[PDB]
RNA sequence: AACUAAUCCUAGCCCUAGCCCUACACAAAUAUAAUUAUACUAUUAUAUAAAUCAAAACAUUUAUCCACUAAAAGUAUUGGAGAAAGAAAUUCGUAAGGAGCUAUAGAACUAGUACCGCAAGGGAAAGAUGAAAGACUAAUUAAAAGUAAGAACAAGCAAAGAUUAAACCUUGUACCUUUUGCAUAAUGAACUAACUAGAAAACUUCUAACUAAAAGAAUUACAGCUAGAAACCCCGAAACCAAACGAGCUACCUAAAAACAAUUUUAUGAAUCAACUCGUCUAUGUGGCAAAAUAGUGAGAAGAUUUUUAGGUAGAGGUGAAAAGCCU
RNA sequence: UCUCCAGGCAUACGCGUAUAACAACUCGGAUAACCAUUGUUAGUUAAUCAGAAUAGGCAAUAAUCACACUAUAAAUCA
């Protein structure tokens, strides 16, 4: 006679049964049943200063939209790194070892914002 | 859904929810499939009625329900009905247009009033244009007001609306830095700690 | 009109970060207003505004994710952000 | 009982379509063609009963022989049960002995 | 479902010649899906048959049955749509020509019983039809007099023939 | 004993707007009105842009009005010019005959209740008035000889719609009958002289437009029409036990 | 002169043929009591398929169940030499459609949903306007049973011969199955609609082609041989075996707990008697309030006591202060 | 306001919006009024109530008002 089709949540079951609704944990439970919040585990919203901002939620109809071109890795490379290498190649001051000079990162370890695996949320 | 009939009312209106309840199981309409390239009827194009009550009368397309291969002409194939009927008052009698299938109408030569058949063909610039099968000629796409009703040219800038020049402004600088790294540098946040090793699995 | 994806690409990351909060406050107000309409059982004025704002916010999400995704491919080449 | 309150639509058959017009051609391919091909080879049908006829029990066993190893599990199970039912009928029942 | 009593109110007869008797008016009104039994409703419908509308609107008012009010309402709608939309000159120039109740669409439910058993319950509805004809109630049936009874017996005997012969 | 049952399915039967209207009123619903994607088409507009006040003594004029119309034409001269621009064939002098044809032809259809013919002859504003009250009713109407020739009283164009008013004094016979064929109103056959002003309008913009019958101006000095045959009771106030009559 | 109703056509489906696959679904969450962002206690199919059934029982045994077409051939062989089973050697081969279904049909399917069971699991029903509903949802039909319109009038299987006349007069022991070839028996049926049960070619007969030969390879022949047509039902047990699923009911046990007033004895499986546990008797109820209750009356009530929570024992078994009692 | 009856308020297990107002009067309550029904909108606010670091060493002496009093069935991390 139990309803099998309804979702299993903490409102149901005895007192002992509990579970989260998806809220991210922000602290630790120490011995003796004491909660110790950790400030670093609490997200902090980085909010910019909007003074002098010239952009509003809606855009004018008169303004014409452009052609959609999903950005690709090749396109970014040509814009940023290709010109430096091209000029350097003419000057001859280019070597395989110093690709980092143009911005190459050998490993993501040591970066605050690791590209992969991502260590930063949206 | 398998059982959904497209009618004359714009989908999602009160009329279309009333006509098509979730339990509707009306007999499907069989529609000759027409390719997107094949279709040559567009809103605003003057057409002539091949057969029907108003056969031989030219009209202007004002609506195209491609799901039913329908073209609606203003003031033609028009029957009568009462609008705004209330318990107190009968309402106002109006003449309501009825949908016409594509094969019952034909497009009109831009220069001369005749039902000239057309074929799709490219141009020097490469833009696709309709060309008459006989007396080969370019019939331009007819400019028509947008369904939303907003008029671009007369639109006046207001609060919460960006200026045209401001939107056109481009300031993106290609650089190998994420948004998470550009904001901190611009906003001057400094963090020297680094996350400990994590065993992903 | 809502912000198109191509137009957002022209803007720098600084504008995208700022623009997101501008849209965020707009979304909260419309969610606040639309909900209040239900309580009063009166039609919401100009319901189309919410769809435009939501679509604009999605476009900003698309542009930022595309920029980040391309950077990951260049530096690492991994197709996806998360290990699997 | 109840009967239709309207006449059903007229059914029109075109007796000079390509399939009907040329029906039967090449049935004598063998005798008139120096017996290169037997007419049974022109039949289009299941592989296990092209140019063959038999009763259902024989038909059941013949379907198994040709495609027994390429059949789905449920279909094969039903065929096996169908064979066993027919076997006890044709070999243990009936008016005549 | 078949709603034909509703359509009969729309029949149009051809104009009359100058000396033709004035055709009495007819009205067709009913109510459907009434929450009442058709068997119970018949007693109310049968009562009023062959009466005027100011003589059938008085007997109904002092009846305890639930259907009495329901019938009274459709005897007042009929009395109004006759004067406005059927050209009846006088409200008090009508009489109930026909009146009967018919079965409606019902609902099937479960009536519980005492040993884990049950039975099928039907929630009953009905329809009720009335025709009103302009004119005073036709005079009542006059019982046959003793002379009339005797005459039939003689007429019966007069018809006698010699049976099974030339 | 055994046991098995069936569900009482909700069975919503509202497949029509009349059924839906009851549903949404009982169930409750926020029905926001919508801006029609395609605007409705109007071939006529209710009312007269400028109604010509009829002149007292118009019946006493038994030329005459036509001369008065010439003086009044200057007021309507602007409207006439607009008709020339879009029509170029409209003639004030010849309009009465054409208008006369429309009036007689339209009223004849009533005899046979030819809805299709009426729609062409009369406007969408005129049609509901003539036909609505004559459902399930037979109307016998004829045209007796006109007493005097018709003239064009006034014309007005606003927008773009052009309206023409024609003076018509003609003898007519009308007899309405019930569904059962009994006679109400009018007379079997007796000529009655009727003077009325009829408004004829056409759509100057539409290529397929034509002059049709829109409305009839009624003067204050008009004599009372024929009284209906049957007697009528104007009911008195219905009072609850609380209320009292005065 | 009509209520209940009926009419309807496409939703999909079926069997083949062709074809291995490369439909593995943003982001987030889930093996914890799944769908709960992070450490604790870590994680792993199965020894031979049985039986029914056939042998008119049953005990050896019993086709399919459990490796290319045709031929050799139902031959050699095997077998309580019974029912039955059954080769090979060796020859031969280049291989998109519907005399299907059309809403009780075709798949169970509008859905593995509602609903039912603790679980494994079982499992539905139905829809119908038109070109346009931005044309007030059409039509169409003395048409089923059932009613109404319109209760009845000495007398009788309800009719038949009749008759001037509906009834009076005369004649007449419902139907099927079943018993003996008899019923006033005995079974089965309230009525309507739809659905619902004879199927195979060894021998024979009939009809043709060729004929000491017939057959499109292997077969038969002292008029035969080849081809055609012509045949043998339906529903229903108690049971038996395999593998899952069940001890939230109930029997028993483990662990962690809780309840017991007043009175008299004494120092307790003692006494009076509530809460509480039980269920001797009578009465009512009997499709009941109840698939075991109610009203009274009774037994125990500091104990081998009652109750609560979680866990364990599972069918060739479990449990049993043994009633062959219990195990939803 | 009157007449009369005498298991009530919380907790746990369980159930899962049946809570509350408004609006409807088709369905459910075995009939009505009214809603427990239908639709829409709301709702239950906790550092105290309730639920969810490591390695060693070592414990003879019940409970019952625990004193007396005895007994036997031998009885709760620090
Ligand atoms: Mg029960
Ligand atoms: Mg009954
Ligand atoms: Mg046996
Ligand atoms: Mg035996
Ligand atoms: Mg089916
Ligand atoms: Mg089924
Ligand atoms: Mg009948
Ligand atoms: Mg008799
Ligand atoms: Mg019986
Ligand atoms: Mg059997
Ligand atoms: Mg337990
Ligand atoms: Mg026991
Ligand atoms: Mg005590
Ligand atoms: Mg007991
Ligand atoms: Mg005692
Ligand atoms: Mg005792
Ligand atoms: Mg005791
Ligand atoms: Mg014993
Ligand atoms: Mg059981
Ligand atoms: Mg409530
Ligand atoms: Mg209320
Ligand atoms: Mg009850
Ligand atoms: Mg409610
Ligand atoms: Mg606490």
């Amino acid at each position: 006679g139990a309803d099998r089709m309804s979702k299993w949540t903490s409102k149901r079951g005895p007192r002992t049964f509990t579970k989260s609704r998806g809220a991210k944990k922000t602290g630790i439970y120490t011995s003796d049943r004491k909660f110790v919040q950790i400030k670093e585990m609490v997200p902090e919203f980085v909010v910019p200063d909007l003074t002098g901002f010239k952009l509003k939620p809606y855009v004018n109809y008169r303004a014409p939209a452009g052609i959609d071109t999903p950005l690709t890795a090749k396109a970014l490379f040509q814009e940023t790194v290709a010109p430096a290498i091209e000029k350097d190649f003419k000057e001859g001051t280019f070597d395989a070892n110093n690709l980092e000079k143009y911005g190459f990162e050998p490993t993501q370890e040591g970066k605050l914002f690791q590209l992969y695996p991502k260590n930063f949320p949206r | 859904s398998p059982f959904y009939r497209y009618g004359m009312s714009r989908p999602g209106s009160i009329a279309d929810k009333r006509k098509n309840p979730p339990w509707s199981r009306r007999r499907p309409v069989v529609v000759e499939p027409i390719s997107d390239e094949d279709w040559h009827l567009f809103c605003g194009d003057m057409v002539e009625i091949l057969e029907g009550k108003d056969a031989g009368k030219q009209g202007k397309v004002v609506q195209v329900v491609r799901q039913r291969n329908w073209v609606v002409l203003e003031g033609l194939n028009t029957h009568y009905r009462y609008i705004g009927r209330t318990k107190d008052h009968r309402g106002t009698m109006i003449a309501s247009e009825a949908p016409l299938l594509h094969h019952q109408v034909k497009l009109v030569d831009p220069v001369d009033r005749k039902p000239t058949e057309i074929q799709w063909r490219f141009t020097e610039a490469g833009e696709r244009v309709r060309v008459s099968t006989r007396s080969g000629r370019i019939i331009p796409k007819p400019e028509f007001p947008r369904a939303d009703g907003i008029v671009p040219e007369t639109w006046t800038d207001g609060p919460k609306d960006t200026s045209v020049e401001d939107a056109l402004e481009r300031t993106y600088v290609p650089r190998l830095k994420t948004l998470e790294e550009d904001v901190m540098e611009a906003m001057g946040i400094q963090e020297t700690r680094r996350f400990k090793k994590v065993y992903w699995y | 009109a809502s912000w198109t994806c191509q137009q957002l690409r022209n803007k720098s990351n600084e504008d995208l970060h700022k623009l997101w909060y501008v849209l965020l406050k707009e979304r909260n107000m419309l969610l606040t207003l639309e909900q209040e309409a239900k309580r009063q059982r009166l039609p919401m004025p100009s319901p189309e505004r919410l769809e435009k704002v939501v679509d604009s916010m999605d476009n900003v999400d698309k542009v930022v994710q595309e920029r980040e995704d391309a950077l990951r491919l260049l530096q690492t080449g991994q197709e996806k952000p998360r290990p699997g | 009982a109840f009967v239709r309150l309207t006449l059903p639509p007229p059914k029109v058959v075109d007796r000079w379509n390509e399939k009907r017009a040329l029906f039967g051609v090449y049935d004598n391919i063998g005798i008139l063609g120096n017996f290169e091909k037997h007419p049974k080879e022109l039949i289009k049908g299941p592989v296990w009963l092209r140019g063959w006829r038999g009763n259902e029990l024989q038909r059941c066993v013949r379907k198994k022989k040709f495609v027994g190893n390429r059949m789905f599990i449920e279909d094969l199970h039903n065929l096996n049960k169908r064979i066993s039912y027919l076997y006890k009928h044709f070999n243990r029942h009936g008016k005549y002995r | 479902i078949s709603r034909k009593w509703e359509k009969k109110n729309k029949i149009v007869y051809p104009p009359q010649l100058p000396g033709e008797p004035r055709r009495p008016a007819e009205i067709y009104h009913c109510r459907r899906q009434i929450k009442y039994s058709k068997d119970k409703m018949w007693y109310l419908a049968k009562m009023i048959r062959g009466m005027s509308i100011d003589q059938a609107l008085a007997q109904l008012e002092f009846n305890d049955k639930k259907g009495a009010q329901i019938i009274k309402e459709v005897l007042l709608e009929a009395q109004d749509m006759a004067v406005r939309d059927h050209n009846v000159e006088f409200r008090s120039n009508l009489h109930i020509a026909e009146s009967t109740s018919g079965r409606g669409q019902c609902l099937k439910r479960i009536r519980y019983h005492g040993r884990g058993r049950f039975g099928i319950m039907e929630k009953v509805y009905c329809h009720y039809f009335v025709k009103l004809v302009e004119g005073p109630p036709p005079p009542p049936e006059v019982p046959k007099t003793a002379v009339d009874h005797a005459k039939d017996y003689i007429q019966q005997l007069r018809s006698r023939t010699i049976i099974h012969t030339l | 004993t055994k046991s098995r049952f069936r569900p009482p399915t909700p069975e919503p039967k509202y497949k029509t707007e009349k059924e839906f209207l009851e549903y949404a009123r009982k169930a409750g619903l926020v029905i926001p009105q919508e801006r029609l994607e395609r605007p409705i088409h109007l071939a006529c507009t209710a009312g007269i842009f400028d109604p010509y006040v009829p002149p007292e003594g118009d019946a006493r004029m038994s030329l005459t009005q036509r001369t008065e119309r010439l003086r009044k034409n200057a007021a309507s001269q602007l409207a006439i010019r607009k008709i020339r621009e879009f029509d170029a064939n409209f003639k004030t002098k010849d309009f009465p005959e054409k208008a006369k044809d429309i009036f007689i032809e339209a009223h004849l259809c009533l005899n046979n209740s030819d809805h299709d013919r009426l729609h062409t002859l009369v406007t969408e504003h005129c049609f509901p008035d003539m036909v609505w009250d004559l459902k399930y009713k037979t109307v016998r109407w004829g045209f007796v000889e006109s007493l005097e020739p018709a003239q064009v009283v006034h014309v007005r164009c606003s927008g773009m719609y052009g309206q023409v008013t024609v003076r018509l004094h003609t003898r007519q016979t009308l007899a309405i009958y019930d569904r059962f064929g009994r006679l109400m109103y009018g007379q079997e056959d007796v000529p009655k002289d009727v003077l009325e002003y009829v408004v004829f309008e056409r759509h100057l913009m539409n290529p397929y437009g034509s002059w049709r019958m829109h409305a009839k101006i009624v003067p204050a000095w008009a004599p009372p029409k024929q009284p209906i045959l049957k007697t009528l009771m104007i009911p008195g106030p219905q009072l609850k036990p609380w209320e009292e009559y005065e």
